[PDB]
């Protein structure tokens, strides 16, 4: 039951290094569109009931099981709504770590599509719009070439694959904002407003995207899926543990000493994932001073913890951690963890919509006292002041990132205090002693700005 | 400031707050007495049947039993009780701290023998 | 056609699909509040009415949370103290020392809350401090001092829905949102001195008085 | 500390006393009240003389010393004025209080 | 009190102080209930007059309300 | 003692019009009308205290944010008429210029102590 | 850092004109048409980008032309791309340095690439060249973080970057050919590591045709 | 207010008369700059009024800084 290696049968996706070319006869030598025409023709009920079979959880980070949210999209008065209903792809990511869906839509944009009809008949959607990055221009390209030859094949438009069943797939492209990540901010920036997060029971399963149901799905979800429709549920089902079930593209970033994406198990150790594909850690074993799992939005693991612990959702929620999207940023112990926290709050305060109070009012206060815990000018106290302050963010908020603003100052205090403590003795010993709030003895506001303290 | 108000962190001002925290008037009717001498006591009830208990208590809330009825069924137990003490005697009429005092009567006094005036403290 | 539910013990009955806060204001429990409003639409930006709910892992906004048979709704929980203190210290971080100065002395919404539900304390003391936004010059009829304002969008989702004049919005991201006419456009409609009693902070205020 | 937790138990004793001054005299003490070490009887105003006499001769009570009487006008109620006494027995170190009732026009009886 | 023409304020010669003659003009009263003012009122033997008060109609809000789907023209353009 | 409206450096009213001193004077011997002048600045068109009810509580130097009204230690101005006794804004900011140099060291003193 | 509120000096006017190119008007009728008959408004991002490529930046013509072509009032475009990063309402030379500064790009040293580039040039990262050609951005994270450092130009992106390569990036902009189409120095493919290749060593992919359900 | 922990005596007079009423204001001089000296000697250090802002004012230092603060000051006092 040694989890991980898995064969080279056993892949998902044969064109993620591009060996084969992403063209669309080298997708029907992949194996692509073989029995489409049969899978449309079989009803919903039973790709619904296959897909809860798999135990396919969500891989966009929230891990929501793909079965159960597909199945919430038909009440059994569907049919009297008498309209289009829409599915939503989110092929938007920026997670800082994460190229993985880069390289779902560069190396195969061909099982998206596919996925996208798939996932389309399973809740009886009309059309599909799939939700590019606007950094990402060739990739958009790319994905636009291969709908256009998905086109020319007869398999999506008016009459998709000889069965009677329509679907348009169209291509949005989102100029530059993170936080249309989210759902619900995906939903209103396709409306064509500003893409801000809207609040939870209005459900988007209900009502959603242009007032008509429309669910958001992630692109890596939705180009499983064909796959998991061929080889059936029970082989999928049967790697990783009994809730966490299947395999998963790692982005292993960071410092390591080769930076690599690979499809591997999940429920698989961390060291062996480490260690047996990606050359090791720059330095050894030793040289780990600690790992982020997942994207920005997730707290450090530390060095012991590190050792015997698996990357499911089970064994990170049992160390108060998420899988998130399995970028595996590891830091050097060469490098500082503060200066890094202190990039990620930045991050978060660029990225926020600045909708509602707790979080825009919160992650400018992080940065204020992230810049002043780098230097260095605080009492032992702030803190534990700084965790009450992402404690009162932590859970206050229309979306998660305010939820996701908190957890790295979270992980950085329970895990690297005296890391902090060292740098503040340091500031204590090399120039004079400071009050709350970063103020010295000789700090005064002059005409202007203030002097006497170096203005971090 | 004293510690556990200046902190920066750790206190909320509504686990300090006293202001908000302050007690009601017991008001307490002639019928309400019924109820405590007839029904009882949250420290010992003497009520069984709880769905026909409300009922009971119904009565008594509308006006059914007076309170010299109350004080006549109430039994002498309950009467040496809680209306008077466990020995029945009346309770003495409570004071908050109770002060015992001790005349001064030496040369530690403030007025030498033959003064009219004593020092009590 | 009604719902029966529970809020502080008190039990109402209250039209089906309302929001939760117009049946707290039935029943008689105060819920604090600032970018709710009786004749303007649901938004859930200043996060004030957070409320107590059984079957809800979090506080869930009162104004937009819908009504549901067999709630129990409760106020005066520990965590609910605690998600209001939050809340009000984070409005008042960026919120400039105007109140010498505020035309909405005795009238502003967050000053009487804030003494009733807010902290004693303050601890923002940074050296950077508090973010400074520009004036805009709107019109002659009203004055607008906007770095008093807490972005509570009552004034936009006025002006666009009701007053019929869409020049208010919102423009930017993070603590670079502003409230105004992007190009610095004079706002007119045939009632645009009613936006000046609506913002419940001193932003938009009355020029001749 | 909550400075309201220093009387609980005399507010306690406080209770009982008041519940026994009540089944003494049902015929005139319509309702008490206690705050916090605070104590108050709830009088008809032709009940007033009774009351006092007690209050003043009951060994276990023995409430001297009259400290202030005055009113209080609630205009919303029909009998305008209410009337308090406030007692100090010098013996048992207590204070007690005694609130009647009267219009403009009727009369309260007078103690003196 | 409703006020008297010739009795309530005018501007002092000397500074600009508000001196009045009027002075019932600070007086004002709280009651519970309106039966308690009227009765009072009128046992006092005033002529009064009574204002009804105003509440608010109830219409039902729902947030979902903000974004339902036009069939038509769409005739409005939310912002939030 | 007697009452003034002190001034910044280099010469400007302080009064910011806040009417904080009036609101607390437990007498209502303030008065302060207050208008928008020419620059914008919030400024006191009229401000006035009488001394005929002033009872020198220093509430109304306890209030004011800016510290603009102070009580300077004269006692000796008695008048001989009641209109002497009432001082509007010119005398008030005439005593506020007399008295600097000594208010100079009564708020060195007390001023961590407010 | 988002500034948003707009001067009316001088080339940001609604007095100075712009329309469509015809290609790109029947492209923006062609992007219209994506979207319901009813809800038009929604291709407003799609369609200020298209002037976006026009134009060098997008003005506030450009914005009251789409707007007035959209049948929107113009505060409903001046909200959608003032929340946009990419929607650059200033005018920038031609090539739009997008240095990464993320930490996996600062784990592996972006720090000195940014240093690299403005030793080479004097400008700072909010700063434009005087010769009008580049205009330096610091950014967040461009989707490459495997690519361990790494950078944007227009729309391509260079990747696995020395800060002794980056100088000869920048002079090949600085003479107009074109430096590579490609992400890096040749080091890799893409995501591939840099020893060589660990799995998927086949020549041929496995057909999932034999490996079936069987269920259909 | 602190007479527990204070030591004094107290003067009561045993003929009714204005000369035991004289006597016992005598002695209360005495009793009293007993306090005096045994509250000179055990004073502590601490704060001077209540602890928090909402029943009595914030200091100048304070409500010049913090924006919880002016709330406070200007609402304890309108
Ligand atoms: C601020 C924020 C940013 C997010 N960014 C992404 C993203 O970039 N890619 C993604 O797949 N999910 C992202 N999510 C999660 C989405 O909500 C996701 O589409 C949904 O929750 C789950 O989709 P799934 O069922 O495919 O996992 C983000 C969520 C938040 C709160
Ligand atoms: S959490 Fe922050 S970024 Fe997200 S919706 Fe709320 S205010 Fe906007
Ligand atoms: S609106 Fe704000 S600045 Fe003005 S008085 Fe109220 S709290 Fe003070
Ligand atoms: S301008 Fe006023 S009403 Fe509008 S969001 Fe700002 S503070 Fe609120
Ligand atoms: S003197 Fe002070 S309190 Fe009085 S109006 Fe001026 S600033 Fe306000
Ligand atoms: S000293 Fe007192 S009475 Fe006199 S003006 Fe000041 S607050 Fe009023
Ligand atoms: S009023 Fe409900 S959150 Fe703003
Ligand atoms: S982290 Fe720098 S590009 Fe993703």
């Amino acid at each position: 039951r040694q989890y991980g290696g898995l064969k080279d049968q056993d892949r998902i996706f044969q064109n993620l290094y591009d060996n084969y070319g992403w063209d669309l006869a080298s997708a029907r030598k992949q194996g692509d569109w073989y029995k489409t025409k049969e899978l449309i023709l079989k009803g919903d009920t039973w790709i619904i009931d296959e897909i809860k079979k798999s135990g396919l959880r969500g891989r966009g980070g929230a891990g929501f099981p793909s079965g159960l949210k597909w199945s919430f999209m038909n009440p059994p008065g569907w049919e009297k709504n008498e309209g289009p209903r829409y599915l939503v792809v989110n092929a938007d990511e920026g997670e800082p770590g994460t190229c993985k869906d880069r390289e779902i839509m560069r190396k195969d944009p061909h099982k998206l599509v596919e996925g996208c009809l798939l996932a389309g008949r399973a809740m009886n959607a009309t059309a599909a719009y799939i939700y590019i990055r606007g950094e990402f221009y060739n990739e958009a390209a790319v994905l636009q070439t291969a709908i256009n030859e998905a086109y020319a094949a007869g398999l999506i438009g008016k009459d998709a694959c000889g069965s009677g069943y329509d679907f348009d797939v169209y291509i949005h492209r989102g100029m530059g904002a993170y936080v249309c990540g989210e759902e619900t901010s995906l939903i209103e920036s396709l409306e064509g407003k500003a893409g801000k997060p809207r609040l939870k029971p209005p459900f988007p399963a209900g009502v959603g995207l242009f007032g008509r149901p429309s669910t958001v799905t992630n692109v890596e979800t939705v180009a499983v899926a064909p796959t998991i429709l061929r080889r059936g549920g029970d082989w999928f089902a049967s790697f990783g543990r009994e809730r966490n079930s299947g395999t998963k593209l790692f982005c292993i970033s960071g410092n390591v000493n080769e930076p690599c994406t690979v499809e591997e198990e999940m429920s698989i150790p961390l060291r062996e994932l480490l260690e047996k594909h990606c050359g090791g850690i720059k330095g050894g074993w030793d040289n780990l001073l600690g790992v982020i799992p997942g994207g920005c939005s997730v707290p450090i693991l530390p060095k012991n913890i590190c050792e015997d612990v698996l990357m499911d959702f089970d064994a990170l929620k049992d160390v108060q951690s998420g899988l998130g999207t399995a970028a595996v940023i590891v830091i050097n112990k060469q490098q500082d963890v503060i200066r890094a926290i202190q990039r990620f709050a930045a991050f978060y305060k660029h990225e926020s919509c600045g909708q509602c109070t707790p979080c825009r009012e919160g992650t400018t206060w992080l940065l204020k006292a992230m810049d002043r815990f780098r230097t260095g000018q605080a009492k032992e106290r702030e803190i534990d002041m700084l965790y009450e302050l992402t404690k009162d963010i932590e859970g206050h908020t229309i979306c998660a990132l305010g939820d996701a603003a908190a957890w790295p100052i979270q992980g950085l205090i329970r895990n690297f205090r005296p890391e902090m403590e060292t740098r503040m003795k340091k500031f204590h010993d090399e120039v004079g002693a400071v009050s709350v709030g970063g103020w010295m003895k000789d700090a005064r506001v002059e005409k202007g700005k203030v002097v006497g303290a170096p203005l971090p | 400031s004293s510690y556990p108000t200046n902190d920066i962190a750790e206190n909320p001002y509504w686990k300090r707050d006293h202001r908000r925290a302050y007690p009601q008037t017991a008001f307490f009717d002639q019928k309400t007495v019924t109820g405590l001498l007839e029904l009882g006591s949250e420290a010992t009830p003497r009520i069984a049947d709880g769905e026909a208990g409300t009922k009971a208590l119904a009565n008594i809330a509308n006006g059914g039993v007076s309170f010299t009825q109350a004080l006549g069924k109430s039994s002498k137990d309950v009467i040496y009780g809680e209306v008077l003490t466990v020995n029945g005697l009346p309770p003495v009429a409570p004071t908050l701290a109770p002060k015992q005092w001790k005349i001064i009567e030496g040369e530690a006094a403030i007025y030498p023998k033959g003064y009219p005036c004593r020092t009590f403290h | 056609a009604e719902i029966e539910l529970t809020i502080d013990g008190h039990k109402v009955s209250i039209e089906a699909g309302s929001a939760l806060i117009q049946a707290c204001e039935k029943a008689g429990v105060t819920v604090p509040r600032y970018c709710y409003h009786d004749k303007l639409a649901i938004a859930g930006n200043c996060r004030m009415c957070l409320v107590d709910v059984e079957r809800a892992p979090k506080p869930v906004a009162s104004c937009a949370y819908p009504v549901a048979p067999g709630m129990v709704v409760r106020t005066d929980t520990e965590r609910v103290k605690q998600a209001r203190e939050n809340v009000m210290e984070m409005m008042l971080q960026n919120h400039p020392l105007d109140c010498p100065v505020c035309d909405q002395g005795g009238e502003c919404d967050l000053q009487d809350q804030s003494m009733r539900y807010g902290r004693d304390r303050g601890r923002f003391t940074e050296i950077t401090g508090k973010r400074s936004t520009e004036d805009k010059n709107i019109g002659p009829l009203v004055k607008t001092s906007m770095n008093r304002c807490i972005h509570c969008t009552r004034c936009v989702r006025f002006a666009n829905d009701i007053a019929g004049a869409p020049e208010l919005g919102s423009s930017g991201r993070g603590n670079d949102m502003q409230i105004g006419t992007y190009l610095e456009k004079n706002l007119n409609t045939e009632l645009s001195g009613n936006v000046i009693d609506l913002c419940p902070v001193g932003a938009l205020t009355n020029k001749p008085y | 500390v909550n400075p309201a937790d220093r009387y609980l138990q005399h507010v306690s004793d406080l209770h009982q006393y008041a519940k026994y001054i009540m089944a003494a005299l049902p015929k005139y003490i319509q309702g008490f009240s206690v705050w916090k070490d605070e104590l108050t009887l709830h009088v008809a105003p032709s009940a007033v003389i009774p009351v006092t006499t007690f209050l003043r001769d009951n060994t276990s009570t023995q409430y001297k010393s009259i400290i202030d009487i005055t009113a209080v006008d609630y205009p919303s109620r029909e009998n305008r004025f209410e009337v308090v006494y406030n007692f100090l027995s010098v013996r048992h170190n207590s204070r007690i209080r005694l609130k009647t009732y009267a219009t403009e026009v009727t009369p309260v009886p007078s103690i003196t | 009190w409703d006020i008297v023409d010739v009795a309530n304020r005018w501007e002092n010669d000397l500074i600009g102080w508000q001196s009045s003659g009027d002075y019932m003009q600070a007086t004002q009263m709280k009651f519970t209930s309106k039966e308690s003012a009227i009765k009072f009122a009128n046992k006092q033997g005033w002529d009064f007059y009574i204002q009804e008060p105003h509440h608010r109609k109830f219409r039902v809000k729902q947030y979902a309300n903000n974004f339902v789907h036009s069939y038509g023209k769409l005739k409005h353009i939310r912002t939030k | 003692g007697e009452h003034a409206l002190r001034r910044y450096p280099s010469g400007e009213e302080r009064c910011i019009a806040c009417k904080l001193c009036e609101a607390i004077c437990p007498a209502l011997a303030i008065t302060i009308d207050a208008e928008e002048r020419i620059d914008g600045s919030r400024r006191t068109t009229k401000y006035d205290i009488d001394m005929t009810k002033c009872i020198y509580c220093g509430y109304c130097q306890e209030s004011c944010p800016v510290d603009a009204i102070v009580e300077t230690p004269n006692v000796e101005y008695a008048t001989e008429t009641r209109e002497e006794l009432l001082y509007n804004k010119e005398k008030l900011l005439a005593n506020g210029d007399k008295w600097e140099l000594e208010l100079q060291y009564a708020l060195d003193a007390d001023a961590p102590y407010r | 850092h988002i500034v948003s509120v707009h001067r009316n000096t001088e080339n940001n006017n609604p007095s100075i004109p712009f329309e469509f190119s015809p290609e790109n008007m029947k492209r923006a009728e062609e992007v219209i048409a994506k979207y319901p008959p009813q809800y038009k408004k929604a291709a407003v991002m799609p369609l200020l980008d298209i002037g976006q490529r026009q134009l060098g930046y997008t003005s506030i013509s450009v914005m009251n032309y789409v707007a007035k072509l959209l049948e929107m009032p113009p505060m409903r475009v001046y909200e959608v791309a003032t929340f946009y990063t990419m929607y650059n309402r200033t005018p920038m030379g031609r090539y739009h340095l997008q240095i990464c500064t993320t930490t996996p790009c600062q784990l592996c040293g972006s720090d000195g690439i940014m240093e690299a580039v403005q030793n080479t040039l004097n400008i700072k990262p909010g700063e434009t060249t005087k010769d009008n050609l580049f205009t330096l951005s610091e950014v967040e994270c461009l989707g490459a973080c495997v690519n361990a450092p790494m950078m944007a130009i227009n729309d391509d992106y260079y990747e696995d970057l020395t800060p002794e390569g980056t100088v000869k990036l920048l002079e090949d902009c600085k003479a107009g050919k074109m430096p590579t189409p490609g992400p890096e120095n040749h080091v890799r493919r893409d995501c591939e590591p840099a020893s060589g290749q660990k799995v998927l060593l086949s020549k041929e992919p496995h057909n999932v045709a034999d490996f079936l359900q069987e269920g259909i | 207010d602190a007479y527990d922990k204070v030591d004094f005596d107290v003067p009561v007079g045993m003929n009714g008369d204005c000369y035991d009423r004289y006597l016992i204001r005598m002695a209360e001089f005495r009793q009293s700059l007993r306090i005096i000296e045994q509250c000179c000697n055990d004073m502590p250090a601490g704060a001077v009024k209540v602890e928090d802002f909402k029943i009595n004012s914030p200091p100048r230092n304070l409500m010049k800084e913090d924006m919880e603060a002016l709330i406070h000051h200007f609402l304890l006092y309108t």
